[PDB]
């Protein structure tokens, strides 16, 4: 049985990828 | 000079360029927060996101310790469903020669084109993969090697960045259909890189 983070990926919304996508290329 | 962490430094730059990509061909986030980019001369999509991109290099400056040690048996990317349950499996099965044989002709232009492989069959994989179903998730599990030492407390090098034993429920995946994507062997690494898919 394997290790895995205990801490979870972020949630990104779709908000904060249309920032991403127009501010941070 | 110690080429096991030499080796282990390739795999974790590679290693996250193959996250980032399975989150983009799987479409795990948004398609806005990633950047076509090159990698080992061959088309790759990088995230964006700061603290996306901060949560995978945390991963694996934890796993990279034991990279160095040859204590790594798999390295798996698994897809999880809005349930908690496993949906596919993206397996990277790593191992170090007994002895590593460094030559000089080029180390490195030849496994980073043997790496530019995999990367290519990762970007392929949705012309053979079911779209996953909406509000996927993502996880990563390291299975160590038969017989390592407390590499519960070595995995732990980030702070604030825990680790724990995964559950039955965060890999339960019976008969899986599987997709070979590429297999290298190099006189440094053997890697395996396949799918596990839900039936």
């Amino acid at each position: 049985l394997p290790l895995r983070p205990k801490r979870s990926p972020p949630v990104i919304s779709e908000e904060a990828a249309e920032d991403v996508k127009q501010y941070l290329t | 000079l110690n080429f096991g962490q030499v080796v282990a430094d390739v795999l974790c730059e590679f290693l996250e360029v193959a996250v980032h990509l399975i989150l983009y061909v799987r479409e795990v986030y948004p398609v806005g927060i990633f950047q076509k980019r090159k990698k080992y001369n061959v088309p790759v999509q990088m995230s964006c996101h700061p603290e996306l991109n901060q949560y995978i290099q945390d991963t694996l400056h934890c796993v990279k310790p034991l990279l160095e040690k040859n204590d790594v048996e798999k390295v798996v990317v698994v897809i999880l469903d809005k349930e908690h349950r496993p949906v596919e499996k993206f397996v990277f099965e790593i191992t170090q020669p007994p002895l590593l044989s460094i030559s000089s002709d080029s180390l490195l232009s030849h496994v980073e084109q043997l790496l530019a492989a995999f990367i290519l069959k990762i970007s392929v994989c949705d012309d053979v993969l079911d779209h996953n179903p909406p509000g996927c998730t993502f996880t990563v599990l390291v299975h160590t090697r038969e017989a390592a030492t407390r590499n519960m407390e070595k995995i732990q090098v980030i702070k604030d960045f825990p680790w724990i034993l995964a559950d039955e429920q965060d890999v339960h995946m019976h008969d899986p259909r599987l997709i070979p994507l590429k297999t290298m062997t190099s006189d440094i690494l053997k890697m395996q890189l396949y799918v596990e898919e839900r039936a």
